[PDB]
């Protein structure tokens, strides 16, 4: 829920 | 301040004039969506383009590792004691229509992001550690009772209280409470449901920010002005404006010097870019990890947990550091990444220095002899007739899901299979060609998790509390592979303790973690990234530095 998949 | 080879300020030797227009633009080959309240807003490109404005109203100002500090719109303050963090607003932040900001607007930002009647899709487990909050958000509670205002609704002060305070609570990105403000006076007699549609908060909004938006273009652009009731520092500027840009335009936009900076330009472009007369291309640390992933187990959706129980050669530590050790990280970047892409050492990306040191080593050197050497001495014997090392019997031969994305993915792909060839693993693309995206994305994250991959790459997009407990824990889902390590746990709690609010424990705990997950190879860092700026050599003051908390109201022109 902070990261992404980027 | 360096950035790879990359400068990370332009320094302009020239003055800024009084005044002026910037002109910036966003790569996007799709429309911007304006939304000026965060807890709404869904679009990346805009979040960005609402930079001139406040970034839809963040209140805290950080250090260059993204630490709270004093001396934003508001200050935090966190006291252990008594489980609360105090959110303080400046005595003269106000919006641009020169309404006072104050508790309330703080709280009503809570509101539309836990009450689902406005829509948002940013609710988060994190914020059920609020007291009250839980209780808000399913409706059986009509207030927040965990939010409190010392000096009342219309004073400066709130004081958020939780079940658990958390270590990370000094990181902007944390999510265990909000940093920004929503103006309830100019907002409250909207529908909840029509919010997100009205003017109010996407054509005509308040904002607290150096600079407001004196008309946006749906889809397109934002015509900022100064801000008269700004607390800080009057800008520079005259005005800024800001423009999407399609990928196929951006290189043409620079050439005839349509803008001063383009943000969000692809790795790709850059060899078009770095030659450009007039600019000067900056360079700044990403906050992004890509690594590579083994596949040791699956994941039991209904007691939120990962079993480590998958028959595979890669249970053997011998196995996966020799897999890790053959690729050539190193070499690939040299050959294709233009100095965008560095090898990683670790976990977690080197621009937050407060959690992590150079001096963890991990696979970023090509290693064939100590590959070799570690299936030696494992078992896996080599074979005469078949270049491939064979252990009881059986062949060491491995599937890797190798995905588009990046402009030579195959390329890449197949160097990692030639090396890997040269230690004695026959290594096979998962139904003979690269994943896509979204098919990539449904097969790692599909519970139980599927049974004819033994190898991925996943990259990520870090936020600025860089949190591994959603990635790497016993329980979180996107623990792709499903290792189950009672030491990496303990590593991950502690990440976490009481004894992390003391930043050198806490480093000293990232630290550990990163080790140890290196040692055990259940996953091997890959690369860090950089990103680029072009800048128009008559900019001043423009800067990628990420503790630059005035560079709107700073920036100007030479002429």
């Amino acid at each position: 829920a902070a990261s992404a998949s980027a | 301040l360096k950035a790879g080879n990359f400068d990370v300020a332009y320094q302009n030797p020239d003055k800024a004039i009084k005044g002026g227009n910037l002109k910036v633009a966003y790569q996007s080959d799709s429309p911007m969506k304006a939304q000026w309240l965060s807890g709404l807003s869904n679009d990346a490109t805009f979040a960005t383009m609402s930079g001139p404005g406040g970034g839809q109203d963040g209140l805290f100002f950080t250090d260059s590792g993204f630490k709270f500090i004093k001396g934003g719109a508001a200050d935090v303050a966190l006291d252990k004691e008594s489980k609360t963090a105090t959110i303080t607003l400046r005595k003269d932040l106000k919006w641009s229509d020169g309404s006072e900001v104050t508790a309330k607007d703080y709280e009503f930002t809570y509101e539309t992001i836990a009450n689902p009647a406005y829509g948002s899709d940013r609710w988060t487990d994190s914020l059920a550690n609020i007291v009250g909050l839980s209780d808000y958000h399913t409706g059986k509670a009509k207030t927040i009772s965990g939010i409190t205002f010392p000096d009342g609704e219309n004073g400066k002060v709130i004081k958020v209280q939780f079940k658990e305070m958390k270590p990370g609570m000094t990181q902007s990105g944390n999510g265990y409470f909000l940093e920004t403000v929503a103006p309830y006076q100019y907002l409250k007699d909207v529908a909840p449901k029509d919010l997100a549609s009205s003017p109010k908060t996407t054509t005509k909004p308040l904002v607290t920010g150096p600079f407001k938006p004196e008309n946006v273009v749906a889809g397109e652009s934002i015509k900022y002005v100064p801000n008269p009731y700004y607390w800080g520092e009057k800008p520079k500027l005259n005005s800024i404006t800001y423009e999407v840009v399609s990928t196929a335009k951006s290189v043409a936009a620079l050439s005839s010097s349509k803008y001063d900076i383009i943000n969000g330009m692809v790795s790709s472009q850059y060899k078009q870019v770095k030659n450009l007369k007039g600019y000067k291309v900056l360079g700044q640390q990403a906050m992004y990890i890509s690594l590579m992933y083994y596949n040791l187990g699956h994941y039991d959706a209904k007691n939120s947990i990962n079993v480590q129980d998958r028959k595979t050669p890669l249970q053997d530590q011998n196995v996966r550091q020799a897999i890790g050790y053959a690729r050539n990280v190193a070499e690939v970047d040299n050959k294709f990444s233009n100095g965008l892409s560095t090898p990683a050492n670790s976990l977690i990306p080197p621009i937050f220095k407060q959690f992590t040191s150079s001096s963890v080593k991990g696979y970023e050197k090509q290693d064939l002899d100590k590959a070799n050497k570690l299936l030696d001495e494992d078992g896996w014997k080599l074979n005469k007739s078949t270049g491939y090392r064979e252990k009881d019997g059986k062949e060491l031969s491995l599937v890797y899901a190798a995905r588009v994305g990046d402009a030579n993915a195959e390329t890449i792909a197949q160097n990692y299979i030639q090396q890997w060839k040269k230690i004695g693993v026959k290594v096979s693309l998962y139904n003979g060609k690269l994943m896509e995206f979204n098919s990539w994305v449904d097969h790692m994250t599909t519970p139980p998790g599927a049974n004819d991959w033994d190898i991925t790459d996943g990259s990520w997009s870090l936020a600025s509390e860089p949190s591994q407990q959603d990635l790497f824990s016993a329980a979180a889902p996107y623990n792709f592979g499903h290792f189950n390590d009672s030491e990496i746990t303990k590593d991950l709690n502690d990440i976490d303790s009481a004894k992390s609010e003391n930043p050198t424990y806490r480093k000293a705990a990232f630290v550990k973690y990163q080790e140890d997950m290196n040692k055990k190879a259940y996953v091997i860092p890959t690369n860090f990234m950089l990103n680029y700026t072009p800048v128009n050599k008559r900019v001043v003051g423009m800067t990628l530095d990420y503790g630059a908390m005035n560079t709107w109201s700073e920036i100007g022109v030479s002429s």
